[PDB]
RNA sequence: UGUCCCUCUCCAAACGAGAGUACAUGCAUGGGCUGGCAUGAGCGGCACGCUCCAUGGGGCUCGAGGGGCACCGUCCCGAGGCGCUGAACCUUGAUGCUUGGAAUCAUGCUCAGGGACU
RNA sequence: CGAGUAAAAGAUUAUCCGCGCAAAGCGGAGGCAGUCCGUUUUUUUCUGGGUCUGCCGUUGGGUGGCAUGUGCUUGGCGCU
RNA sequence: UGCAGAUCUUGGUUGGCGUAGCAAAGAUCUAACGGAAUAUUUUUAAAUGCAACGUUGGAUACUGGAGCGGGGAAGG
């Protein structure tokens, strides 16, 4: 588990795909570990596994439900040391239900919060931030 | 806010630095003036009597008048003329005997010193009076401590320790007459609603044919009494006249006091002893607050941790403060136009 | 004989503190042991006809007021300011002062204004005041004066 | 002997009610502090311009695309730029600090407060 | 005017205080004169000196304590 | 030729009640004069005569020539 960070990504958001699997973006369908509350939309933050579908890219990856992990977000969050930090865009990588990356590379930096939770993503990250 | 190192084995933040906001509360010493004893009855506790101190200050006796300056100021005058006479000593010995024989609780009447708290925005000059219970020992020992603490001052360092916890009895900030959305937190209605949105749509069923006490209604919000237990003490300071370096830390050797640059907004300077508490405290600035020794068990690891501060922030609270002291500002800017003119006039 | 001035405690504590005397804020040698108002010099009542010059900080009186009521409100505020000072109910505004307040529109009242106030008596005696305008280039280092 | 009203302040406030003060750094004005914006009007162009060094004496630095008079120089019109200049202005008011650690605070107004009940 | 204490404990609460178990017992208490009242047992009061332990309000001067402009305690003046 | 009621007829009175309101078209200020409308106290001056009206000068502002401009028909 990890310390809580601001949510930033409700259901229906479209984020970039950062791996090289041939997908261009991901459409968020749901978030793992969401206990319900009336009228409240599920939302995904850094290091969260989500169910997503591809809306642009190779036709082989489309029209089906996949798994993904959030690695960058634009909404700022506060660390335990009192620092507020945010990225320039939202991004995610395609992953299997166990947590292993489908691709082999990552473009752009990777948040430190996502890196400690998923060891495989830590290897291919150009930079841990 | 401050910075400190956290000691917590098994945690991802162990042996690392964190930033925690704090609250500063001014604590001038109190004066004890009275002793009251209580007896237990099948209907509750009843007061036995009171023993007074024979010497009271003007600010204490101001509490008994609505216009002190245009008054005869006769309070406690006859008691003073009678307390030390032969009949006076016999009467006090009688009351103390009743305390010994048939009491279960001993409390002392104490008041704050508003003359020492030389605050410009606190307008009241009559002391705040309250009762403080004495715990521990027997009835005979309790009375001995109370008699010793008569006419004398009590400092906050003698009641609390540095890394303990306490409870905070206070009165909340006021908001006046407010609606159900802010007072209770109900949902707003769709944009198309006729006659308004910020309402509860259904306030009951047909039967029972009345409104029940569980339905949200508009009315007074704020200005309530709360308790809010388990607030950890981070520092027990002393008056700036005796110890100039209040905010100096072993890890930060800058000489500075606890008052920010430009003063606390709406309050001013802290010229007295103080306490620093972790987190927030109910009420606005200038309000008088009671701190109490805790009720809940204090055996948890969070409540038994020892606190060592590393850095205390003293930047200005007006705007985005970016200097810690006044010397930092005068080092960034060199001499200014007004400094040059003053020097030229000095020539 | 209801005054009962007493005030013998100030001197007895003064000579006491001279013996045992860091202690910067308690060394008398403002004045310690007395109020500032007690040092105010008390003469007789002022003459009937006096003249005063003073500045009024208007921007602190008109903050977040409705825009098209600022000039009329500033007129009532000036009358109340002078009336309390001079103990009068009849306060004439004069043309020079009225023109200055309104000279930037109904909502562009200047932040500060310097006025000259003269009190006169006519005849049971009746007291009234006349308020006029003093044009100044700068408002710095200007303080109330009595002539 | 006391409480209330008028006058004053705001931790309170729809109106009542509240916390206060009763010649008090109480109120007003000003000076400093702390902040906000981003360099005022005016003047000027190898010099009583501006800056630095030890009143005087010495080292610095001083634009502009173009156009027009008057036998080359001189005199001009010209958006913008540079210097005096982190200048100028604002800073408590529905209501930031400071007259008591060291390092800053100063003037003016009060002149038997008035009224209603017990 | 229709009287009930989660109060005391005595010439029927009167006719004094302290210790003690609603005990056994053990400690303290200033004398004089007048007026007005008085069916008793040193009757009930009101003053004047009458000598004062404990006190209130002082004077300065020496200490001394408290957080340090405001109160106190020790040591003498006379004083209510 | 006898009234207590017919959502009875005609007059009068009534709680609600000093209540709901009198919120489009931006707006007035100052001095002198006029007026019974004041500067009205007998039990120093403010805390014991408030509020409001017209004219003239001055200030501020609106209509903005498809005008709260200058002339006519119908109607009055
Ligand atoms: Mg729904
Ligand atoms: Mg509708
Ligand atoms: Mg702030
Ligand atoms: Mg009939
Ligand atoms: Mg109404
Ligand atoms: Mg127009
Ligand atoms: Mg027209």
């Amino acid at each position: 588990c990890r310390f809580r960070v601001s949510l930033a990504l409700p259901v229906g958001a479209v984020v970039n795909c950062a791996d090289n699997t041939g997908a261009k973006n991901l459409y968020i369908i749901s978030v793992k570990g969401y206990h319900g509350r009336l009228n409240r939309l599920p939302a995904a933050a850094l290091g969260d596994m989500v169910m997503a579908s591809v809306k642009k890219g190779k036709p082989e990856l489309r029209r089906k439900v996949l798994n993904a992990v959030i690695i960058r977000q634009r909404k700022s969050w506060r660390r335990k040391d009192g620092t507020v930090i945010y990225f320039e865009d939202n991004a995610g990588v395609i992953v299997n239900p166990k947590g292993e990356m489908k691709g082999s590379g990552i473009a752009g930096p990777v948040a430190k919060e996502a890196a400690e939770l998923w060891p495989k993503i830590s290897t291919h990250a150009p930079a841990i931030v | 806010h401050i910075v400190r190192d956290v000691d917590r084995p098994g945690s991802k933040v162990n042996k690392k630095e964190v930033v925690e906001p704090v609250t500063i509360l001014e604590a001038p010493p109190m004066v004890v003036v009275g002793i009251v004893g209580y007896r237990q009855t099948p209907v509750g506790h009843k007061t036995i009597g009171t023993v007074w101190a024979h010497h009271t200050s003007v600010e204490f006796r101001r509490r008994f008048y609505k216009n002190w300056k245009q008054s005869a100021q006769l309070a406690f005058t006859k008691r003073k003329q009678f307390a030390r006479t032969t009949e006076g000593r016999l009467a006090e010995a009688r009351t103390l005997k009743a305390f010994e024989k048939k009491a279960d609780i001993i409390r002392v009447v104490a008041h704050t010193q508003l003359r020492k708290l030389r605050n410009n925005r606190v307008g009241v000059k009559k002391a705040h009076v309250s009762e403080i219970q004495i715990n521990g020992g027997t009835i005979a020992q309790k009375i001995e401590l109370a008699k010793s603490l008569l006419e004398k001052e009590v400092r906050i360092d003698s009641v609390f320790q540095q890394s303990e916890a306490c409870d905070v009895c206070a009165v909340t900030k006021g908001h006046g007459f407010t609606g159900v959305v802010k007072r209770w937190g109900v949902a707003c209605l769709p944009r198309k609603t006729h006659r308004g949105l910020r309402k509860v749509a259904c306030i009951g069923a047909w039967h029972p044919s009345r409104v029940m006490y569980t339905v949200a209604r508009a009315g007074q919000h704020g200005y309530h009494h709360r308790t809010h237990l388990n607030k950890k003490i981070y520092q027990l300071g002393r008056a700036v006249s005796m110890e100039p370096n209040q905010a100096t830390t072993a890890y930060d050797l800058t000489a500075k006091t606890i008052t920010p640059m430009g003063g606390f907004v709406g309050y001013g300077t802290v010229r007295n002893d103080y306490v620093m508490l972790k987190g927030s405290v109910a009420g606005p600035r200038r309000r008088v607050i009671t701190l109490r020794r805790p009720m809940a068990p204090q055996t948890s690891r969070k409540l038994t941790e020892k606190i060592t501060l590393k850095f205390i922030d003293t930047s200005s609270k007006i705007g985005h403060g970016r200097f810690q002291t006044k010397k930092e500002k005068s080092q960034w800017y060199g001499p200014l136009k007004k400094d040059r003119i003053r020097r030229e006039e000095r020539l | 004989a209801a005054e009962a001035r007493k005030s013998r405690d100030d001197r007895r504590w003064k000579r006491v503190l001279a013996k045992m005397d860091k202690y910067h804020g308690v060394g008398n040698t403002r004045v310690r042991g007395c109020t500032r108002a007690s040092l105010f010099k008390r003469t007789g009542r002022k003459p009937d006809n006096i003249v005063m010059e003073a500045s009024i900080h208007l921007s602190k009186l008109l903050k977040k007021r409705t825009f098209h009521k600022r000039a009329p409100i500033a007129i009532k505020r000036i009358r109340s300011f002078v009336g309390k000072l001079m103990k009068t109910k009849d306060n004439r505004i004069d043309a020079s002062l009225n023109t200055f307040i309104w000279h930037k529109g109904v909502k562009g009242v200047p932040g500060r204004v310097r006025v000259r106030v003269e009190r006169k008596s006519e005849t049971r005696k009746h007291f009234y005041t006349v308020i006029s305008h003093i044009p100044v280039p700068s408002f710095k280092n200007l303080t109330t004066k009595v002539i």
